[PDB]
């Protein structure tokens, strides 16, 4: 079942080969959990970076479902996402237009500054079922003023995108979603199906776009053959003062029906009522402490309202962090609904979504929830995310984590998983074992007192001497009578006294 | 705010009027009137009555629409029933415009 | 939660009579030292060290205005009406946050032993005790829910941390049972159980030790 | 803003409260006040400033009381004019500080 | 200064926390000042040690079939050198010793 061969035979000639291509793309099954699963999955398998920004040579293997990249500032987490997004731009361009051009590496900024060979390579390998196990793509750029230029290799991306485009043109198919949500998400004609690819790899997920769109959908979906509708419009026109509003509504419905009838197979789309409902469900499922979202016009202005932690409030009452996250999910859901019209649940469509700094502007409380439901709402998306948050990491399995070593001078070959299991672990342990951060701030003197106290006890055969007593009193005075620190000190005293008593009994 | 009473003095001696403020204010009035349920019930009652007369006149094609509107009316009545000053304001202005501007009915 | 021993009644409750008098009238500094004798400077329900503290009506003054100036009904609870932030356990939550409850299905710590109903896990949850059914289960469940003994993160945290501090010492004592004669080892455990009356969350520390 | 304006210019005006956004919607008195007290050594233990704004059509106006801030800023300005002194720094860094960098940079106008 | 407003957004004073923060452990500040669990409550694995303890206490401190299964799950998930497994081991040791004492009595 080689897809490229089937497609080549289709292009040269015919119905059988077309059907084979279409079945390869569209066939799937519903699993035990009731979730639709494509027979032929699409995901990024491997990424290699050569003399790109800080990286001399880096190789990353990605998970099919979720990969989280972690490290200090300036380790190149954003650089990795940028590299992937540029590669994905070639698929998007060619789904939209034959021979469309994707984006390219910068000759000013993207070449490593001390690269002896003055060029950079971003090599990606994609997977599309057993029929197409390897789709390699390479973006290349030579430094400014180099005599010899290095060419990018994008033909496999174009070939695959061509299959999607051509098959869709003849008969509507579901299409993959590609989106990037960078840190800039926080900054302050009729709708066509392929608007889903507009600003998908930069510019996606702005709150204002959502609110406007949502109110628009509400106004349209407030309040059926064309011939029957034409007859109803004609009957209502003959009657026409009180029925004039109804006539205008019916004329609109007729125009919409004609438009849908006139509209092409390649741009087939679900009703506005359905679109609205799916997005509402996505928001309520994913966004923590939002249980409901709706549009009010009772006050005389259009207000989006939400039920937040059991209280009905205006969406402007949400924090900026909670708004930005709501915008991200809404935007994603919107694209998925447009690109997956043939699925019972359009959010079970395929795609690759990149999110930079997922915890951006989030209080710790909602950091503990954000990832729980993302994978449940979008089961066939490959998520590639970056974070600094131990709270986020406490909700994710170690297999999904890729960490930069703290001593990495940009020479290292692989990113690997942490040694410790993060999912369900305590915050302090993640900080120490995964993020290399001490539980107490090293730059504060008082941070060392309990440690020093313990050492003093051990040095004086467990007896509380003048020096240990002074420090004990300092701990008590600074942290307080019911402080954890003092309780630990008390515990140490008690255990050391018991150990000494045992030692005396043994000596006698 | 366009609904605030002293907004009536905003740019009143600037020379142009504020026709934009009128349109905003008028849409505001409309939304409030539509959102008032009893007027909506009265309007719905009137629509149901008009549609019932059409069905009684031999137009069997609009029976489906009548049933839908009767359902909507019943639902509106079922929802907690309580004249909007906003409704009167709207009517006054509409009449003024139509009376003074000859081409506008 | 501890078994409390209510022993002597203060003079001022004789003077004030229910119906005529209001709780705003009565002087509170007369009442406290008898409670502080009973409760040891610790909260009735959670076993905080009391520092922001109020007098609580176990059966409230709204539902039971007859049971108002009654020495049985009064307890010293953690929390404060005055200071900013809605307090989220004990006295204050019973009224505001817990909502609907039958006061018959709550452990009263002066009357009853809580230990037969409640179990304190060393992981820092309080749970119903091993093998309860019917009413005995329903009291355990509703006491936990209404006083918010697990759901207050500040309380859940503090108790968990207090116990986890002593679990090296518990581990170590029960190794030495091997070597010593009974009366010396029984003295050791008696001594440790003596100390924890001075400590916060004394019930939870008991269950860890015993 | 009232200190900065008056250090720069005699009679300089700082910023004002908005009638639309700064007044609480359900305020019975229909005005808003922002009151600050500054300290400047034991010789000037209290420098009070109030920024005020009333709703349109209220019977009385609520005006800002800025004179102490202006008087202090005038000392800094006038003394500096005669003989250079050190001056205070005032700055606000919002979440807006996270913005992209224009690599292309302007010639020294001076 | 802690800013906990009411449902209307209004507050009268801002309070300092009761706990000293300077030089304290981050996990304590999370729980005592920010009001967030140090372990994610929405993750099942976060409750396994608690459940394990309860099973051990239900079977008079002896590892039964059910407690052994969960022990193995903890070992498999968190690993042989995990703090969680050490705590489980500790629980076993302590409870076995307590039960032995109870039998002697
Ligand atoms: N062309 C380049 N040559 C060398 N180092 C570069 C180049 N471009 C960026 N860097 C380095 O890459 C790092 C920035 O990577 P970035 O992905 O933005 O970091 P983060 O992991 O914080 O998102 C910095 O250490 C910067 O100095
Ligand atoms: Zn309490």
């Amino acid at each position: 079942g080689n897809l490229l061969s089937a497609f080549e035979l289709y292009q040269r000639n015919v119905g059988e080969w077309f059907e084979m291509c279409r079945d390869y793309i569209q066939d799937g099954h519903v699993d035990e959990s009731g979730i639709f699963r494509p027979d032929n999955a699409f995901y990024l398998r491997r990424l290699t970076l050569k003399d790109f920004r800080r990286f001399s040579l880096l190789e990353i293997k990605l998970e099919e479902d979720l990969t989280v990249i972690i490290g200090n500032n300036g380790k190149g987490k954003t650089s990795i996402l940028y590299a992937i997004a540029k590669t994905l731009s070639w698929f998007v361009a060619n789904i939209l237009k034959e021979g469309g051009s994707g984006q390219r590496l910068s000759e000013m900024t993207d070449i490593k500054n001390d690269a002896e060979d003055r060029y950079s390579d971003v090599s990606s390998t994609f997977f599309f079922g057993k029929g197409l196990k390897s789709v390699p793509i390479r973006l290349s750029r030579s430094a400014l003023g180099t005599a010899e230029r290095r060419d990018s290799e994008v033909k496999p991306a174009k070939d695959l995108a061509d299959i999607w485009r051509v098959i869709n043109e003849v008969n509507t198919i579901n299409l993959p979603t590609f989106a990037l949500y960078n840190v800039e998400r926080s900054q302050p004609r009729r709708e066509e199906r392929f608007d889903a690819y507009s600003q998908t790899l930069g510019g996606a997920g702005r709150f204002d776009h959502f609110v406007e769109w949502y109110i628009y959908l509400h106004k349209r979906t407030v309040s059926s053959s064309i011939k029957e509708l034409e007859q109803q419009v004609n009957d209502l026109q003959r009657t026409v003062v009180s029925v004039k509003s109804l006539l205008e509504q019916m004329k609109f419905k007729l125009s919409e029906a004609i438009e849908r009838n006139d509209a092409a197979v390649s741009s087939r789309v679900l009703t506005e009522s359905v679109q609205k409902s799916i997005v509402e469900k996505a928001i309520c499922s994913v966004v923590p402490s939002i249980s409901n979202i709706w549009v009010e016009m009772i006050t005389g202005s259009d207000l989006v309202k939400v039920t937040n932690d059991g209280h009905d409030v205006t969406i402007d009452q949400l924090s900026d962090g909670q708004r930005v996250f709501l915008s991200l999910v809404a935007d994603l859901a919107r694209r998925m609904v447009m690109l997956n019209p043939l699925l019972e649940n359009p959010l079970e469509g395929r795609g690759i979504v990149l999110i930079d700094e997922i915890e951006l502007h989030l209080h710790p409380k909602w950091q503990q929830e954000v990832i729980l439901n993302l994978r449940s709402a979008f089961p066939n998306i490959q998520f590639i995310i970056t974070t600094h948050s131990p709270i986020v990491l406490s909700t994710i399995e170690k297999r999904c984590i890729r960490e930069f070593e703290p001593n990495d001078d940009g020479d290292q070959s692989f990113l690997d998983s942490p040694d410790m299991q993060t999912k369900g672990s305590e915050n302090a342990q993640i900080l120490e074992q995964v993020m290399n951060v001490h539980s107490t701030p090293p730059g504060i003197a008082e941070s060392h007192w309990l440690g020093n106290f313990e050492l003093l006890l051990l040095d004086n055969s467990g007896e509380l001497d003048n020096h240990s007593q002074v420090l004990y009193d300092q701990i008590k005075a600074h942290f307080g009578i019911d402080s954890i620190e003092l309780k630990k000190a008390d515990s140490l005293i008690r255990i050391n006294k018991m150990k000494n008593k045992l030692n005396k009994i043994r000596a006698e | 705010r366009r609904e605030e009473r002293f907004d009536a003095y905003s740019q009143t001696l600037g020379g142009a009027g504020r026709f934009d403020h009128f349109v905003e204010w008028y849409i505001y009035l409309h939304k409030r009137t539509v959102s008032d349920i009893s007027s909506s019930i009265k309007e719905l009652e009137q629509q149901v009555n008009d549609l019932q007369r059409t069905v009684d006149g031999g137009m069997v094609s609009v029976k489906s629409l009548l049933e839908q509107m009767k359902f909507k009316l019943s639902e509106a009545i079922e929802r907690n029933d309580a004249v909007l000053t906003e409704s009167v304001q709207k009517s006054i202005v509409e009449k003024a415009i139509c009376s003074v501007v000859p081409s506008i009915s | 939660m501890r078994e409390l021993a209510r022993l002597e009644r203060p003079e001022i409750l004789d003077q004030y009579i229910a119906g005529q008098n209001d709780w705003m009238e009565i002087d509170q500094s007369a009442v406290w030292p008898k409670l502080t004798e009973m409760q040891g400077g610790f909260c009735a329900y959670c076993e905080c060290r009391l520092n922001r503290c109020h007098i609580e009506h176990f059966r409230p003054r709204g539902k039971f205005p007859a049971l108002t100036f009654i020495w049985n009904n009064l307890f010293g609870s953690c929390g404060d009406s005055r200071k900013s932030g809605g307090w989220s356990r004990c006295g204050i939550y019973k009224d505001n946050g817990a909502g609907a409850y039958n006061a018959d299905d709550l452990i009263k710590p002066d009357e009853e032993n809580p230990d037969d109903y409640l179990l304190f896990l060393t992981t820092g949850e309080v749970v119903p005790a091993i093998g309860l059914t019917g009413r005995a289960l329903k009291k355990a469940q509703e006491t936990i829910r209404v006083f918010n003994l697990n759901g207050d993160i500040k309380l859940f945290g503090s108790r968990r941390t207090a116990v986890q501090a002593i679990m090296p010492n518990v581990e170590y004592l029960y190794t030495l049972l091997e070597e010593f004669d009974e009366d010396d080892w029984n003295e050791m455990l008696r001594d440790e159980l003596e100390k924890i009356e001075s400590d916060e969350y004394k019930t939870a520390l008991k269950h860890a030790w015993t | 803003s009232w200190f900065v304006a008056n250090i720069l210019k005699e009679g300089g005006s700082g910023q004002r409260l908005s009638e639309m956004t700064d007044i609480k919607n359900d305020a019975e008195d229909r005005y808003s006040d922002v009151s600050s007290t500054f300290f400047f050594g034991k010789g000037l233990k209290s420098v009070p400033i109030r920024l005020s704004r009333s709703a349109l059509g209220t019977a009385e106006r609520r005006d800002s009381e800025v004179k102490p801030a202006k008087d202090l800023a005038d000392i800094w300005r006038v003394i500096n004019e005669v003989n250079t002194i050190n001056l205070p720094t005032f700055a606000l860094y919002n979440v807006e500080r996270s913005q992209p960098f224009n690599r292309n940079i302007k010639d020294n106008t001076g």
